[PDB]
Parts: structure tokens; C-alpha cells; sequence
């Protein structure tokens, strides 16, 4: 088995910019290297084969070069929909092996999150649990801090987050954090808030509700 | 033209077997090979093996020589992969790809997710994320649906049966400590529309055949 | 076992002249090149674009088998990016060539007492040949500004000359039989593949 190594592991760049990623192989494969793009929840899609041959439907912006043990992929001008993981794969006999990927993010102008908060449904409360949801919408960069405060007390161990993939047009991320509490616990405290720190916000913004529509 | 439709997601108890299928169209099924690729979350793809439907010959890697067997029905143009003695390490996404023989893959299936769990199918509870009451300057409001305590994945959420798609964000499911999954979908809508328009999330968890359409509207 | 008919290419009783080189397309077969590579009977076996060990592991759309006869010192010209009368005017290989050049000595079969003049080569040509181009024209070569008018003359010559191929000519002027295997990789189903690695 040939072993393969891509650089960078990770990369951010703005629309219209030019990008080169590289692949490095244990063995001489001559020309038998392929390149794929992949996105979350979706299959990989061939971009290049035989080191240079562009696949059908692939924009002219994509370009493959290299030989032997060293190979490269270039995009002459980035587009908002070019985010994803980029894999190289020799196709020089059994077994065909892949690289570990390169994660391309689109860099863009800093954007501040729109923060919203959602108290537990009456129905969920009957169930015996309370879920409080904090939403951060359409922000760049991805890095953001959510602090859960109840009656101004910091909360740990009861929050889970998930983030969306970069928007194909907006190039923004969105995030959600959820606080899970037994009903009795939720009944003990009065004010539930989330506090967002992000590069777009000069000071952390807070969004709060008084339990019971108080 | 060329399409490869794989079977749906599969939950299987440890130590069992499973047969995943790939139905091919748009090309001579017999002149081309069909490769199978495994991908784990957070990892690159991994080639399993290929089958040549005309003569029926299969090739695989050492690792997958015993786990996986590959078959091809030229009557229905369907390639199959059979995985045996299933462990948790086997749980993954499995893609069928068309191989002209050169070991690059120009056309891929949609993948099939294999969950190998002693756990049991559980239905989602759908709770609303009602619209907040605020000044609504700029006229952007948010609303959504919380899909909670379901196993296994996935869950599909649509808004107004596909009619609403703009500003919709459905977040990746997180694994809770209970081992059940939880997920939210939200959308950003005009504030003025809140009274006039009705917003409904259709949530379908096919493993338990749970279809729930929940309406979301401001409380009290 | 639908083995590739390499043997009719290699073991043909008679071989082309270089200017009128012969080509056989090979397809829908199994190709074991490894038995061919480790043979002392081949004095040349050079592969470009591929490795001799991997040749059984690779699959190709089609294989082309070009064969001719040249003299020993000219075999060096049958590599990619070479220059000379044979490479410029008779048989030219691409710079991106993918395949194997094979050659062996043929003095016992392709020599005669007066030396065999049946094998010919192109001495003069107005332009260098493109890769995989064949030119069998016998038109008179107009080096000078004189209108040749199909007449052999002082500044007007016949394009094809002949080898001696005397049995006693000595290595490097002796006849050598060449087989070029080029590997065609197209965006299409493979038809020539290596032996099954089940072994
Ligand atoms: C040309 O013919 C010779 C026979 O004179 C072939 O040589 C034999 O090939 C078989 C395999 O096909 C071997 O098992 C024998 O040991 C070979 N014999 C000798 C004396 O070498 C040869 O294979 C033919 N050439 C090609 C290219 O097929």
C-alpha cells in the first residue's frame, strides 16, 4: 500500500483568490493520481484523473499537475461553493489509497451572529425535561463562544453545540447551543440567558428570558 | 443519465450480517467494474473492492477479504455488498462507485450509513421553537423545531412541505449522554408575516416510521 | 484464458520496414507482460510511464503493437524525446509515451549473403514526423530549388534508402526487430487487463 500525505491539512481563502494544495506519495505512481471534492453528507466527486485530465462537468478553474511522488491541485479563482474536503488518490494498481484530506473554507468579511433564544415548550415541560435553545445565525468566522447564565450564574456540563456547514452563497456559519435540564431544576431558577462572544461583537451580546413569561 | 441509487440506512445488531445494494443506470453494467468504498466520520475514504459483473470476478483488500463479499445481478443491474460479523468498527458510510477499470471513480452512489448498535429504534419527539416577541426592527424573526431523543439516524426536516427553503438551517445531530440523538431546524422569516402565514415543520424518522408535522406559532 | 495475441506480433515470420511500420490494436484480452520482461532473448526492454512490476496490475483501454526492423545503433532513437533520422523521419514516440519498447537481434533471419536490401528507411523528409505518424510516400526529394519533376538528380534524391544487413556487418549494423507496446488509457471501459491476482 502506497501512503499519501496532503498539505495543508486546512486552508481559508477569499473568493477570486488562487489556491494550490499538494499531495505526496511513498512510491512513484508516474501519472496515476486522481482528485476529488467532498461535502458533508454527500459522496466525493471526481475533479481530476491521470494527474491532469479534467473530468466532465468540472469548471476550467480546476487544474491538476505533478508526477512521480509529488502532485498539486490549483483553483485559479475561488468561488463561494468551493468549500469542502479535497482528497487525492493514486490509481496505480491495487490497492487504491486516499489522502487524509484538505479542508478548504471560504474566507470572507467578518459578520456578527444574530442571536435568538427559545424557552422550553409547555409540552416538553409536561414530559419532565426542559431544553433551552440559543441560536447564532449567519456569522463569520466560525469561532464563537456561548456562555449559559442562569440568574447570572455560569453553567457548565449541560450545554451541547452544533454548527452548520459554510453557506454555499453566504459563506457564513450558524451555531446552536442547547441547555438540558430536569423540570425541577428548571423550576428552581428564574432568568435563563445565553451570552455570545464573537469577533463581530465589540462586547458580548446577551439574550435572556424570565421563566414563565415573567 | 448515469445514476447509482443505494439502499437506505441500516441499523444492525453486533455480530450479524447486512446486504447493501446499488442500482446502476445510464451505462453498460457489464463492461464496467463496480468499486465499494468505506468512509468513517472524520476520515478519508477507504477502498474495499471491485466486482466485474460480466464474468463475476471480485477483488478486495486483505482487510476486507473476510468481512465483505461482492455480487452483481445483471438482470436488475444491481451490485451488492454483504458484510458479516458486524462490529462497531464496521459502522460507517458505504459508497458504490463506477470503475472503468483504472481505479479512479467518476460516479458515486449517495452512500448508505451502517449503524451497528445493540440499542433500539426510538421515535423523535417534536417540540416547537416559538417566535420571540421583540421590537423586530429589520423585520427578521426566528422559529424552529426541536427533534429530540431519536435513534438511530437520520431524521429529515422540511418546512411547509418543501415550500419554505430560504434561511432554513438544519443543524447536525448531536449524540446526547442518553445515547439518543437530538437535532434542531430553524428558519428566519419576516416579522410581519408571523400573524398572516402558518409555519409547519415536517419531520420524518423513517426507521420508526414517525411522520410529524408540527405547527409553530407564538405562545400566549 | 483469453490471452493477448502478442505472439503473432513478436513471432511474425516477416517484419515491416521502419518507414512502413506495422500496427496491431490489441483489446479484450489478458496480458502477462512479466514473462516477457525477464527474458535475455530481448536485448532491449524499456518501459516509460509505468513500472515493469506494476504492468500486470494495470488495466488499459487498448494496447497498440508497432513492429519494424532497424539496425542496432538506432534502437536508442526509439525512446521518447530522441532525435535522429529514424526518430525524425520514420517512427516518432510522444514525450508523454506510456508503454514499453522491446527489441531483439535478428541477424539469422534478416541477413542474406549479399546483405538484405528489402528493409528500407527514410533518409530525407521535408519536415520531422509527428508522434505515431506513418509516411510511405516515394516522392522525389527536392533539396535544391531545381524543380525535380519526378527525376532523380544532383539536388533531387529518392527518399527511401536501404540497409546493408550483411551477416558479417557487426553488432550495431546488424538487423534488430522492434516491438513498441503503447498503452491507451481513454475515458472508456478497460478491455486489456493484467492476469488475475488470485494466483
Ligand atoms: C514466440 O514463440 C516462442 C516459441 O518459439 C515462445 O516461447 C515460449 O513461450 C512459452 C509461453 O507462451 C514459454 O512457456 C516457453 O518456455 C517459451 N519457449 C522459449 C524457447 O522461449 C514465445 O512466447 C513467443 N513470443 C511471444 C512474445 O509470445
Amino acid at each position: 500500500d502506497i501512503q499519501m500525505t496532503q498539505s495543508p491539512a486546512s486552508l481559508s481563502a477569499s473568493v477570486g483568490e488562487a489556491v494550490t494544495i499538494t499531495c505526496r506519495l511513498s512510491e512513484n505512481v508516474y501519472s496515476f493520481l486522481a482528485w476529488y471534492q467532498q461535502k458533508q453528507g454527500k459522496s466525493p466527486q471526481l475533479l481530476v484523473y491521470r494527474a491532469k485530465t479534467l473530468a466532465e462537468g468540472v469548471p476550467s478553474r480546476f487544474s491538476g499537475s505533478g508526477s512521480g511522488t509529488q502532485f498539486s491541485l490549483k483553483i485559479n479563482s475561488l468561488q463561494p461553493e468551493d468549500f469542502g474536503t479535497y482528497y487525492c488518490q493514486h490509481h496505480y494498481g491495487t490497492p487504491p489509497t486516499f489522502g487524509g484530506g484538505t479542508k478548504l473554507e471560504i474566507k470572507r468579511t467578518v459578520a456578527a451572529p444574530s442571536v435568538f433564544i427559545f424557552p422550553p415548550s409547555d409540552e416538553q415541560l409536561k414530559s419532565g425535561t426542559a431544553s433551552v435553545v440559543c441560536l447564532l445565525n449567519n456569522f463569520y468566522p466560525r469561532e464563537a463562544k456561548v456562555q449559559w447564565k442562569v440568574d447570572n450564574a455560569l453553567q457548565s456540563g449541560n450545554s451541547q453545540e452544533s454548527v452548520t456547514e459554510q453557506d454555499s452563497k453566504d459563506s457564513t456559519y450558524s451555531l446552536s447551543s442547547t441547555l438540558t435540564l430536569s423540570k425541577a431544576d428548571y423550576e428552581k431558577h428564574k432568568v435563563y440567558a445565553c451570552e455570545v462572544t464573537h469577533q463581530g461583537l465589540s462586547s458580548p451580546v446577551t439574550k435572556s428570558f424570565n421563566r414563565g413569561e415573567c | 443519465q448515469v445514476q447509482l441509487q443505494q439502499s437506505g440506512p441500516e441499523l444492525v445488531k453486533p455480530g450479524a450480517s447486512v446486504k447493501i445494494s446499488c442500482k446502476a443506470s445510464g451505462y453498460v453494467f457489464s463492461t464496467s467494474w463496480m468499486s465499494w468504498v468505506k468512509q468513517r466520520p472524520g476520515e478519508g475514504p477507504e477502498w474495499i473492492g471491485r466486482i466485474y459483473p460480466r464474468d463475476g470476478h471480485s477483488s478486495s483488500t486483505g482487510k476486507f477479504k473476510d468481512k465483505a463479499t461482492l455480487t452483481a445481478d445483471k438482470s436488475s443491474n444491481t451490485a451488492y455488498i454483504h458484510l458479516s460479523s458486524l462490529t462497531s468498527e464496521d459502522s460507517a458510510v458505504y459508497f458504490c462507485a463506477r470503475d472503468y477499470g483504472y481505479y479512479y471513480f467518476d460516479y458515486w452512489g449517495q452512500g448508505t450509513t451502517l449503524t451497528v448498535s445493540s440499542a433500539s429504534t426510538k421515535g423523535p419527539s417534536v417540540f416547537p421553537l416559538a417566535p420571540s416577541s421583540k421590537s423586530t426592527s429589520g423585520g427578521t424573526a426566528a422559529l424552529g423545531c426541536l427533534v429530540k431523543d431519536y435513534f438511530p439516524e437520520p431524521v429529515t426536516v422540511s418546512w411547509n412541505s418543501g415550500a419554505l427553503t430560504s434561511g432554513v438551517h438544519t443543524f447536525p445531530a448531536v449524540l446526547q449522554s442518553s445515547g439518543l440523538y437530538s437535532l434542531s431546524s430553524v428558519v428566519t422569516v419576516p416579522s410581519s408575516s408571523l400573524g398572516t402565514q402558518t409555519y409547519i415543520c415536517n419531520v420524518n424518522h423513517k426507521p420508526s416510521n414517525t411522520k410529524v408535522d408540527k405547527r409553530v406559532e407564538p405562545k400566549s | 484464458t483469453n490471452l493477448c495475441p502478442f505472439g503473432e506480433v513478436f513471432n511474425a515470420t516477416r517484419f515491416a520496414s521502419v518507414y512502413a511500420w506495422n500496427r496491431k490494436r490489441i483489446s479484450n484480452c489478458v496480458a502477462d507482460y512479466s514473462v516477457l520482461y525477464n527474458s535475455a532473448s530481448f536485448s532491449t526492454f524499456k518501459c516509460y510511464g509505468v513500472s515493469p512490476t506494476k504492468l500486470n496490475d494495470l488495466c488499459f483501454t487498448n494496447v497498440y503493437a508497432d513492429s519494424f526492423v532497424i539496425r542496432g545503433d538506432e534502437v536508442r532513437q526509439i525512446a521518447p524525446g530522441q532525435t535522429g533520422k529514424i526518430a525524425d523521419y520514420n517512427y516518432k514516440l510522444p514525450d508523454d509515451f506510456t508503454g514499453c519498447v522491446i527489441a531483439w537481434n535478428s541477424n539469422n533471419l534478416d541477413s542474406k549473403v549479399g546483405g538484405n536490401y528489402n528493409y528500407l528507411y527514410r533518409l530525407f523528409r521535408k519536415s520531422n514526423l509527428k508522434p505515431f505518424e506513418r509516411d510511405i510516400s516515394t516522392e522525389i526529394y527536392q533539396a535544391g530549388s531545381t524543380p525535380c519533376n519526378g527525376v532523380e538528380g544532383f539536388n533531387c534524391y529518392f527518399p527511401l534508402q536501404s540497409y546493408g544487413f550483411q551477416p558479417t556487418n557487426g553488432v550495431g549494423y546488424q538487423p534488430y526487430r522492434v516491438v513498441v507496446l503503447s498503452f491507451e488509457l481513454l475515458h472508456a471501459p478497460a478491455t486489456v487487463c493484467g492476469p488475475k491476482k488470485s494466483t
